[PDB]
């Protein structure tokens, strides 16, 4: 009997050999399942985007077509028409002229420089230094957003918006990213710009993107640009640009609260004074809170120092309170540069550190470079 | 019932010919062959027709350019009767002849077995080769001879056939369209020998001895560099990820590099061992 | 509900119905389906009302005495409502009297030769259709060189309709070893004269001269695998099919298996996965195996013939664990594929209900559900209906018994009439011919003498089937 | 010289030509080539047959007709204005009596110079059942011509869906060598120059080769850097395995 067993073992043995067809099997059914999606994705009809507006007791629904209008289409197996509502982002075909598929919904118009981030890169630690300038932000900002609960408690609105005011070199565009960063906030930056076209309509639809991406992104912290007096970025407004789209922009800004009723929306907005923009905007639902970047002081420079000090090389016996006593009213951007220009000397020196003897030169240069011109 | 079309290798390439001068243009044809109802059809040769004002129309039809060309088409024995005829359209969801609506309906009269051939490419073709052909039913399929019993029909399944804007009707009346292609013992050693794949034939000796050993002027010359290029290409996808988990969010990054410089090395060792593999014979 | 979802799709729904209702009423001789239901039959075409009249040969089955009674208003002389229904009444002799139709042999065979000259309409092709499809059947298994003859000037015709019939109706007769000068001869006359319906019947008909030969064979299948032809190399894989069948072979698994992978006709990879299921009738367990690895592919043609081959050497057979190698071919969005699946699974399934196989539920309920559904294929809802006509065949009792402990051999009426149902919606449904694989299932004592019948009881082990039926 | 390109399609519908006539070995048939010549290319877009009558045991027998020329011709001006008769073709191996005077015939409707078409029916040996021949005189000459198979974008993809490399070219390379060997026996038994003058001035094309030596080695070289990145193609896969069977031993834990 054994002559049978000892045969039968090569079955065992060529067994282990018929899994190598498995290996290329599977191998080989990854290249169907490839190729077999092709021939369905090679002759592709296409399909545009549009929004649903009402519908009809037809079981047919109206969809608006920004290209072309109106126009109303057959709702799919799996697509229920009574569930879509106003403003609602569907997928339609362009052969049929039907209902293809459902996205998602979310405000996403003509992009220029309006992306909606999340946590950009910034900290405290480097554009802070100073004790009012974290304590304002805290109570104007990271209370209403954060925990809306503490002024509802309380019978009282939660504050919108803000006003900055400080000598110029506050460096608060940097800043604005660690408000959203530190509060897990959404970063959104408006620049009226490129908000503004010469053709017919986009004076008027493109700040109602705006208007209509700060209702579904709320939860976020939007920062406005052109208007900021303070020295960080200084536009202050354009004349013959700000003299028409304010009807159209400023107006919309206060129909946040009083229409939207949208919370948790804090717009940062800067300037040293009030001209071109609506006299108004002192109101609530527009200006809210003025906050004022300290100057410059004794104590408030010198803990700006041993920010740069901490990323940069220093040596020995370097005294901080003594070189922010020999300069004179740096602010955040005179503070760079003094210790930008601290490292020049350095390079002069093949040295990777800076030596005290060079801050000694950089004072008595940087003081004196500003000044010309 | 209906009929199956059997288009050979002869008359697709000659039909499909003459309709691929321009987009916007169209042009005619007809179609000669001899065959019998109840399925079978052939069609034996094919030539092109001349272009009126009205372009493709049912006045478009020469009755004395036809006549001289049957008695020119008799000479090699190819004169057969009318089967139909063959047009060039720049095509469409329905109806993809601009023009011809009811003019198939004159020529039913002079032949029930004529069909209105429509090329919908125009040198679009990705390979698939589809063309769209008409016959009128007039009265039918209700109480008569049931067509759909020979090969890929009663389609229209939901809002999706073939084009998926014809349904069920297609064109007119539901001519359930048929086509099938074959080749003859003639035809199949020719296309083979001719045109199978890409023909390198007639060089067979320096086929790759030419087109590899020969054209090393510019081709792979500096193999050293081109060693270099696969380095750089190994280097950028390997330097990813090193630690096999998430990190730079890629899949197929090690097999990117991975079968790009396989078939170039493949290619790279077969060229060079085939050098001196050929043995010109040179000695002194 | 089945039969009462439309009155469309010209017959391909009018004849999934009757093919399916024919099955039910198998042997038992009842008639209600034409009879007691008008607008059924009157909804139907002129090639559809086959399938009416060929209904009551797969229902009358059995009958040697009232068999010709049946059809006696559609019988020759009595002339008929059309000549396209009168064709179909001689093919019903031909169900019935399969073997026994040594009396209607020599009344077929007059109609041919009526018929033989020529034909001036296509109805009359249909007269000689149903006469030689139903002389074959009745001199199935025994050489006759009268209905060689007389099939043979059908032949020379080269008829569109009848020639496929002529060239059924020889290899009937030529099944066994056969007639040596009839294997060359028929096959000159496929490559003289090219046609569609005749060279693939005489591409059939060349497997069928052929049986049991097995290397005997291999001169014929050469010429056919060495030729380019599409219908040659169908008939090459049942060829193979028939003589290779029994005691499997190796060398014919390498031959099936080379032609569905080289050849890219899907018809032909369709007739080698089809034929291999023949070879492995003998050991079932295995058969599975090989679809799982023909169940992958980019083809439908190849997926829709290595359906319903697992289900022919499984159908009387073990090894529930088929229907899950079939379930992902269900939801295969091809419509032919799916039609052959639920064939497949109406095969296995069996009486295998009542806490059997627990997928008995998920195959009921696809009954009605493709059926009145719109949104699934055509083809799928017209094989549903013939899915549910074969587990209810015979009223739930008659089972397809293949090489079986009982035959001891291979069947000569159920190989031949599987072969048939492979070619559906190419020329006509040829359905009707699997009612030879249909018998019941029932254990009597009879007496030692003459025939009984009693009514008596046994109260030994047994599983509860046959008081489960489909309920409401 | 120049270059013929011929297009699959004239081929192709040339030789059922032979068999729709039923022309037999004691005959051959002969046609006219249409397409454009101005050019250094000759390009053959159109063709027709002939009904060309033949005797073989007589080489002064042949039959050919005018008549259907002259009105083909103008059949075809309403087809394409761009086609011209550039030549005619004709089919057998043989060049006997019969086609050479019929090549002064085509050229009074032909301009240029008429190209001259042997077709092989059957096809016998090699590739190119139709070699280009072009006719010049010093006697009539017949030189042979470069013959490229080219079509083109929708005529190559439309054959494809019809019929839908290292010991390739040495097996095609040595039949090249057997044909040579059977070149110089059969020409030496007909002698007993011309083309020998041509064969021993292309024979000739260590003192040199001492440093010809290192070349073969140096490409060898090479071989081995291509393998060691050949290698590198496998290590991956080597490594690509070990990513699976890393999961691979985490199934049999959460079951």
């Amino acid at each position: 009997e054994q002559k049978i067993q000892e045969t039968e073992l090569k079955i065992r043995s060529k067994t282990e050999n018929v899994r190598r067809l498995e290996a290329q099997r599977n191998a080989l059914n990854d290249k169907v399942r490839f190729i077999k999606d092709e021939l369905r994705l090679l002759q592709e009809p296409g399909s545009y985007v549009g929004e649903v507006i009402k519908i009809v007791s037809d079981k047919k629904v109206l969809v608006k077509v920004q290209p072309e209008g109106k126009y109303i289409v057959d709702v799919a197996k799996d697509i229920n028409v009574k569930d879509l509502k106003a403003s609602q982002r569907v997928c339609l075909r362009s052969d049929s002229y039907m209902l293809h598929k459902v996205l998602e919904n979310k405000a996403d118009p003509l992009v220029s420089l309006m992306m909606v981030e999340k946590v950009p890169d910034s900290t405290y630690d480097m554009v802070g230094g100073l004790t009012k300038q974290i304590k304002e932000i805290k109570e104007v900002i990271e209370l209403p957003v954060k925990h809306p609960e503490l002024f509802e408690s309380l019978g009282i609105a939660q504050p919108k918006g803000v006003i900055l005011y400080g000598p110029p070199g506050t460096g608060k565009t940097l800043l604005a990213r660690a408000v959203a960063h530190h509060t897990d906030c959404k970063f959104i930056r408006v620049s009226g710009a490129e908000l503004v076209q010469k053709y017919i309509g986009e004076g008027s639809r493109m700040v109602r993107e705006l208007f209509v991406m700060a209702r579904e992104h709320a939860p976020s912290i939007i920062f406005m640009d052109e208007i900021d007096s303070i020295g960080s970025t200084r536009v202050e407004g354009s004349g013959g640009g700000d003299s028409e789209v304010q009807r159209t922009m400023l107006e919309l800004l206060n129909q946040l609260d009083g229409f939207e009723t949208s919370k948790n929306i804090k717009i940062i907005m800067a300037t040293n004074r009030l001209d071109i923009l609506d006299p108004a905007l002192l109101r609530p639902g527009r200006i809210d809170r003025k906050i004022e970047f300290p100057p410059p002081s004794v104590a408030a420079r010198a803990e700006i120092l041993r920010i740069h000090s901490r990323k940069m090389n220093l040596t020995r016996g370097i005294n901080l309170r003594k070189v922010a006593e020999k300069m004179n009213g740096c602010s955040g951007a005179d503070v760079k540069g003094v210790c930008t220009e601290a490292g020049m000397y350095a390079l002069r020196e093949r040295r990777i550190h800076v030596t005290q003897e060079d801050f000694e030169l950089a004072v008595g240069k940087v003081m004196n470079k500003n000044q010309e011109t | 019932t209906k009929e199956t079309v059997y288009i050979s290798s002869i008359a697709l390439l000659k039909m499909l010919k003459h309709g691929r001068a321009g987009v916007p243009m169209e042009v005619m044809g007809l179609m000669l062959g001899e065959f019998v109802d109840d399925y079978t059809v052939n069609v034996v040769d094919v030539f092109a027709m001349p272009q009126s004002g009205t372009g493709v129309s049912v006045e478009a039809v020469d009755d004395v350019f036809q006549a001289k060309m049957m008695d020119m088409l008799k000479q090699t024995g190819r004169d057969q009767m009318v089967v139909g005829w063959y047009h060039s359209h720049p095509g469409f969801g329905c109806w993809l002849s601009s023009v011809d609506v009811n003019t198939q309906k004159s020529f039913e009269q002079l032949n029930s077995r004529a069909v209105a051939v429509v090329v919908d490419p125009i040198q679009s073709v990705k390979g698939k080769v589809v063309i769209d052909a008409f016959r009128l039913i007039d009265t039918g399929a209700l109480i008569n001879n049931l067509e759909p019993r020979q090969t890929t029909s009663n389609t229209g399944l939901l809002n999706k056939a073939n084009i998926q804007a014809l349904i069920h009707g297609l064109n007119r009346h539901y001519y359930s369209l048929n086509i099938d292609y074959h080749k003859t013992a003639k035809e199949t050693k020719m296309l083979m020998n001719l045109h199978k794949e890409q023909w390198q034939s007639g060089l067979k000796m320096y086929d790759y001895e030419e087109k590899e050993e020969s054209n090393l002027a510019a081709t792979k010359s500096m193999v050293k560099i081109a060693e270099q290029y696969s380095k750089r290409i190994e280097e950028e996808k390997e330097l990813t990820e090193e630690e096999l988990k998430t990190r730079y969010v890629g899949r197929q990054d090690p097999k990117k590099h991975l079968s790009e410089t396989a078939d170039e090395t493949l290619e790279n060792n077969i060229v060079s061992v085939l050098t001196a593999g050929v043995n010109s014979v040179a000695i002194k | 509900k089945s039969k009462s979802s439309l009155d469309g799709k010209f017959s391909l729904f009018h004849t999934a119905v009757s093919v399916a209702n024919g099955f039910m009423h198998a042997g038992t001789t009842d008639n209600s389906f034409i009879k007691a239901n008008l607008p059924w039959l009157g909804k139907a075409q002129n090639w559809a009302k086959f399938t009416a009249t060929a209904s009551l040969g797969v229902i009358h089955k059995g009958n040697l005495l009232e068999g010709k009674k049946v059809m006696a208003p559609y019988l020759p002389g009595s002339r008929a409502s059309s000549r396209f229904i009168k064709g179909g009444s001689l093919y019903g002799l031909g169900l019935i009297y399969a073997g026994f139709g040594r009396d209607t042999t020599d009344y077929l065979k007059n109609i041919i030769v009526e018929n033989s000259g020529t034909s001036g309409d296509e109805d009359v092709d249909v007269l000689l259709h149903g006469a030689s499809l139903g002389i074959g059947l009745a001199a199935m298994g025994s050489a006759n060189i009268e209905v060689y003859e007389a099939l043979k000037e059908v032949l020379y015709n080269d008829s569109a309709t009848s020639g496929e019939a002529a060239a059924l109706g020889m290899g009937l007769c030529m099944l066994g070893t056969g007639k040596p000068e009839a294997i060359h001869d028929m096959f000159t006359y496929s490559q003289e004269t090219q046609h569609g319906n005749i060279t693939r019947g005489l591409a059939v008909g060349l497997a069928l001269i052929n049986y049991g030969r097995q290397e005997l064979a291999d001169d014929l299948i050469t010429k056919m695998l060495a030729s380019d032809e599409s219908l040659l190399r169908y008939g090459g894989a049942f060829t193979i099919a028939l003589a290779y069948a029994g005691t499997g072979n190796n060398s014919a698994v390498k031959r099936l298996l080379h032609v569905a992978v080289s050849d890219s006709n899907d018809d032909v990879r369709r007739a080698a996965v089809i034929a291999l299921g023949f070879v492995l009738l003998r050991d079932y367990t295995t058969v599975p195996r090989i679809v799982q690895l023909l169940s992958k592919s980019h083809n439908a043609h190849v997926r829709c013939g290595t359906a319903f081959a697992l289900g022919i050497a499984c159908a009387g057979k073990g090894l529930q664990s088929a229907i899950d190698v079939l379930d992902p071919l269900t939801k295969d969005p091809v419509d032919f594929v799916r039609q052959a699946a639920m064939i497949a699974l109406s095969m296995i399934l069996i009486q295998q209900t009542e806490k059997l196989n627990p997928q008995v539920a998920d195959i009921n309920k696809n009954f009605l559900s493709v059926i009145t559904n719109k949104h699934q294929e055509g083809l799928a809802k017209f094989g549903a209906c013939v899915a549910q006509g074969i587990m209810n065949a015979g009223g739930r009792n008659v089972t397809i018994q293949l090489e079986n402990a009982d035959t001891g051999t291979l069947d000569t009426k159920s190989v031949v009439g599987l072969v048939m149902f492979s070619q559906f919606w190419y020329w006509f449904p040829l359905a009707h011919f699997l009612s030879l694989s249909f018998t019941p299932t029932t254990v009597i004592g009879i007496r030692g003498s003459d025939q009984a019948i009693p009514k008596f009881q046994m109260n030994c082990y047994a599983k509860e089937d046959a008081f489960s039926y489909p309920r409401m | 010289h120049e270059k013929v390109t011929i297009a699959p399609l004239v081929l192709l519908s040339a030789l059922d030509h032979y068999e729709r006539t039923q022309t037999k070995e004691n005959k051959r048939c002969v046609g006219v080539i249409l397409g454009d010549a101005n050019s250094s290319t000759i390009r053959v877009t159109n063709s027709f047959a002939l009904p060309f009558e033949e005797d073989e045991k007589n080489s002064d027998v042949w039959f050919l007709d005018h008549n259907y020329i002259e009105n083909m011709n103008e059949m075809c001006k309403k087809i394409n204005a761009k086609e011209k008769l550039i030549g005619w073709y004709h089919s057998g191996p043989k060049l006997r009596a019969s086609d050479l005077k019929i090549n002064e015939l085509f050229k009074k409707y032909t301009q240029n110079n008429p190209l001259l078409l042997i077709v092989d029916v059957k096809q016998q040996g090699v590739g190119l059942p139709t070699d280009a021949y072009v006719a010049i005189e010093q006697e009539k000459t017949f030189l042979h011509l470069p013959c490229t198979i080219e079509a083109e974008e929708a005529e190559e993809i439309g054959v494809e869906h019809l019929l839908r490399i290292r010991l390739t070219n040495q097996l095609k390379s040595l039949k090249g060598l057997q044909s040579k060997l059977k070149d110089v026996v059969e020409y030496l038994d007909k002698v007993i120059h011309t083309i020998l003058g041509k064969l021993q001035d292309v024979f000739n094309l260590n003192n040199l080769q001492k440093a010809l030596t290192v070349k073969t080695n140096d490409e060898l070289m090479v071989i081995y850097i291509s393998n060691l990145v050949r290698s590198i193609i496998a290590f991956d896969d080597l490594i690509e395995n070990k990513i699976q069977n890393k999961k691979i031993q985490e199934q049999r834990v959460k079951d």
